């Protein structure tokens, strides 16, 4: 991560460019609690 | 105990009242 200024300077001759486009995921992954897990949250305090 | 939370014979001895 850097500014433009560095960025230009670096890829005008120092670095060589790979590729322009690449793959990205979408999905951010959530996560919830149920089952036994809400339970032993109540009357101990502790989750896994 | 239980973790299940959804929310005979005939012997001799004598009685007295």
């Amino acid at each position: 991560v850097t500014t433009a200024t560095l960025k230009r300077q670096l890829l005008q001759g120092i670095l060589q460019i790979d590729d322009t486009a690449a793959d990205v995921p979408v999905t951010y992954g959530e996560m919830v609690l149920q089952g036994t897990n809400l339970v032993t949250a109540l009357v101990m305090g502790k989750a896994v | 105990r239980g973790m299940d939370d959804v929310a005979n014979a005939r012997v001799p001895a004598d009685l007295v009242i």
